């Protein structure tokens, strides 16, 4: 009956089916991705919409009195968490019609059927297909037809259609005491509650602007390398003042870099460090592959795994019958589980992804006695941050020796680490920009100060700015460059990935401080140190009872969003850029155009 | 080894009195998963025993195994049971994926999470009361503020360690100021004859000869004596012999 005894009683009857009817579609959808039937689709349909009205249903029960009479700090944390009511504020004809533009967005992104206008006869599939043309084609006119054609077909009837999707959008985030749906992924980032530490979903706007400036002479000289080293390649395609074309970055857009890399070799002399050639000799299985993984997580001091992950979880593909889809996602389940479901080969690319896919297994496991609200990252960027501080770590040369990996006698100089280095530029640094121009285009079009008419020249516009690109074709008020992508037509957050590559290097740059490493962060290797899990161990367990302001107190201690990690780490790439670009032009220009002859 | 469980804030009282207990085939085999418990070890309990005894059956997730332990404080251990400072008990747990887990989701035993008050030790609460954490009141649905308690499993053998299905079989012991009844197994030795050895009987503690007796005796006895009040003859505990 008092008012200041009266705590937290909500997770009885809401934090029990909040897993258990996620659970019904988690392996529903997991043997969608194993045994895909016809019966094994049936089974997502009807246990996914009793948990879609599950987040409903009591959202219309939890209309009645206001917020302001609560004092304990673990009350609040939780509540932002399940008092968005999502789509239940509009009409019948409204929030209905949101769940039918969902699936139709999704479809055509992954049955998509483009291919050659001048010759059409013999039309390819899209995803296993145009992924991997792009590397070997050296050619200008080959290029051009997978970046323009793409964006031509599919994307010519979603401009009709992502104009009202963003219009129902924001009348779902103005009625949740919102300013717009632009700071709906920053919610998660709102800290309140805390004197001294508070974190509003303004302060973010400026925090992002904040870390950019220190970058720009980072990326200018990355600009300028791979635009240099495609001469011989491109004598008379691209300008050596102007930007790169955008139809020639590797991928259909151009967020990763990775496909650049065996054309921009500095030295091709030497080799590259490599464990595929060394894997076929010892004959390894997939029971040694985690097993050794395994073992760099007990030697920094995080406890062991019983038999529930070797005779669940399969590595190798169940026959050449059934088809099973293996995309690289750590199945974060409900309450602390984590079957792995990953194609294994005899790749370097799989070996780095089995430790970045066991990474998010270890955060999980901490606050897995944790509430299911508390039961996710600091932000949503949090979750893979954490999980490749693994992958980075064992890709040290220092690391490979105490196993029996590589040879035991191998020479290590000053040229050896900078191929290496310039790979985890176009890893890390060559997506950081290209978060930023998406993320600021999506806080652009939100808001609606913009006329329909400015909606995609406003795009071209900013990708000869910030991430120096331009487009070798003009594009009409017809076609949607952006909207073409994963995270966009399935509606997922696209701010994750510019706090990926923050909050991992801020983690990495202190672990071996307490772990007395001397030299440079790319030879740092946590393993055989059982001090360096205790500053872990705090942090592990925090989730979301902790807000993000308070969690980076424990290993960095800095309470803002810094760029200092990502200069230290790059500090041979910052010195040998500099002498090789003395007669290049550094940075970029808005004069420059592929159409404009 | 039941087929069936009861709920935890369900908790049947499994009633251990007047009885011999059995442990060389349950602890000294060990079938279970994880053998670990604090306060008594389990070495000290065939040499040790107590008033009553009382059980329970009930299956949890692998992550709420460290609410159960005296003192504690948390998610479970002051909202569904908890453990005194005198726990004198063992706590034993076991995966139980093959036996007590439910296809298509398991709908059928409740637990909780959070709760009104403080509940004491063993207290069996079967409420389904109406919460009012603010100032307007609730009228018995749920709402902003609101809240209600009362929801089931979500048991299924096919994922990795932190929700399996384990059931724990609280086994705890209370010495009373009652005598005992309930006591654990002790190991046996052979029986030599015509020969100056000692005595360790289960109520006769001696040194002297074992011959053959030729007098007749009583079955509900354990001792005999003769004319001058001394210890002349010993039944055996495992058979109906003088």
């Amino acid at each position: 009956s008092t008012i200041e005894e009266q705590a937290k009683t909500f997770l009885d009857k809401f934090n029990h089916e909040a897993e258990d009817l996620f659970y019904q579609s988690s392996l529903a959808s997991w043997n969608y991705n194993t045994n895909i039937t016809e019966e094994n689709v049936q089974n997502m349909n009807n246990a996914g919409d009793k948990w879609s009205a599950f987040l409903k249903e009591q959202s219309t029960l939890a209309q009645m009195y206001p917020l302001q009479e609560i004092q304990n700090l673990t009350v609040k944390l939780q509540l932002q968490a399940l008092q968005q009511n999502g789509s239940s504020v509009l009409s019948e004809d409204k929030s209905k019609r949101l769940n039918t533009i969902l699936n139709t967005m999704s479809t055509i992104y992954s049955t998509g059927k483009v291919c050659n206008p001048d010759n059409p006869q013999e039309c390819l599939l899209l995803e296993p297909g145009l992924n991997e043309i792009m590397a070997n084609s050296l050619d200008y006119n080959e290029r051009l037809w997978a970046w323009e054609s793409w964006r031509s077909e599919v994307g010519k009837q979603l401009r009709p259609l992502y104009e009202e999707y963003v219009v129902l959008k924001n009348e779902m985030a103005r009625a949740n005491h919102y300013e717009d749906y632009g700071d709906y992924w920053r919610g998660d980032y709102e800290v309140n509650g805390v004197d001294g530490y508070d974190y509003s979903r303004g302060q973010l706007i400026e925090d992002v602007e904040h870390t950019f400036e220190e970058i720009k002479p980072l990326y200018e000289h990355l600009h300028a390398y791979v635009r240099a080293k495609l001469m011989n390649a491109y004598p008379s395609y691209i300008s050596p003042i102007g930007c790169l074309p955008a139809h020639l970055l590797g991928d259909m857009w151009g967020r990763f870099w990775t496909n650049l890399y065996s054309l921009t070799v500095p030295f091709g002399q030497k080799p590259n460090i490599d464990v595929t050639d060394a894997m076929v000799d010892q004959a390894w299985d997939a029971q040694r592959i985690f097993k050794e993984a395994e073992k760099f997580f007990v030697s920094v001091g995080l406890p062991n795994m019983t038999q529930g992950f070797w005779e669940n979880s399969m590595l190798t593909d169940p026959g050449n019958v059934q088809k099973a889809v293996c995309h690289p996602t750590a199945w974060d389940l409900g309450k602390g589980d984590f079957r792995i479901l990953m194609c294994t080969k005899v790749t370097m690319d799989d070996f780095l992804t089995a430790h970045h896919e066991m990474g998010h297994i270890q955060y999980d496991m901490a606050y897995a006695a944790q509430p299911f609200l508390l039961r996710n990252g600091a932000n949503e960027g949090f979750h893979e941050a954490v999980g490749e501080i693994m992958s980075l770590s064992a890709a040290t040369p220092k690391h490979l020796k105490s196993i029996g990996l590589l040879s035991p006698d191998f020479q290590e100089d000053n040229e050896t680490e900078i191929n290496f280095l310039l790979k985890q530029a176009l890893t890390i640094v060559g997506t950081l920009p290209f978060t930023y121009m998406l993320e600021k285009w999506r806080w652009m079009v939100f808001k609606g100060e913009i006329p329909k008419d400015q909606w995609m020249k406003k795009w071209w516009e900013m990708k000869r700015e910030i991430v120096g690109v331009v487009e070798p074709v003009p594009h009409d008020e017809t076609y949607c460059d952006p909207a073409s992508l994963f995270h966009v037509s399935n509606d997922y957050s696209f701010i994750r990935y510019y706090t990926r590559t923050l909050y991992q290097f801020q983690f990495q740059e202190a672990l071996c401080q307490a772990a007395k490493h001397e030299g440079p962060l790319h030879k740092c290797d946590i393993s055989n140190s059982t001090e360096a899990g205790q500053k872990l161990f705090n942090m592990l367990r925090l989730g979301k009872s902790e807000p993000w302001t308070l969690a980076l107190e424990n290993v960095v201690g800095a309470k803002n969003m810094n760029v200092r990690p990502l200069l230290n780490y790059f500090e041979p790439l910052f010195t040998w850029l500099k002498d090789q670009n003395k007669n290049s032009f550094v940075g970029w220009s808005t004069d420059w155009s592929p159409y404009a002859d | 080894n039941a087929t069936r469980f009861a709920s935890v804030y369900a908790w049947n009282r499994k009633r251990i009195s007047n009885c011999v207990a059995d442990y060389s085939v349950l602890y000294n085999l060990a079938p279970f998963f994880t053998f670990k418990c604090y306060g008594v070890s389990p070495t000290k309990l065939n040499d040790l025993c107590f008033t009553n005894v009382y059980a329970d059956s009930f299956v949890i997730r692998g992550d709420e195994v460290r609410q159960i332990a005296p003192g504690q404080t948390g998610n479970i251990a002051d909202y569904n049971y908890k453990l005194p400072d005198d726990f004198t008990g063992c706590v034993i747990a076991w995966n139980s994926n093959k036996l007590d887990s439910k296809v298509s989701g398991n709908y059928n035993y409740l637990y909780r999470l959070f709760r009104k008050s403080n509940l004491k030790p063993f207290e069996r609460d079967i409420s389904t009361e109406i919460y009012q954490a603010g100032n307007k009141p609730c009228n018995g649905v749920a709402g902003f503020n609101c809240y209600f308690p009362l929801r089931s499993y979500s048991f299924r053998p096919t994922y990795g360690v932190g929700h399996q299905p384990y059931r724990v079989v609280v086994l705890s012991f209370e010495l009373l100021h009652a005598p005992a009844t309930v006591c654990g197994p002790k190991k046996s030795t052979n029986l030599v004859k015509n020969k100056c050895v000692n005595f360790n009987f289960n109520g006769l503690k001696g040194t002297g000869v074992l011959t053959e007796s030729n007098k007749k005796f009583l079955p509900f006895q354990q001792f005999g004596r003769d004319i001058a009040d001394t210890t002349d003859a010993v039944r055996d505990p495992q058979t109906l012999e003088i």
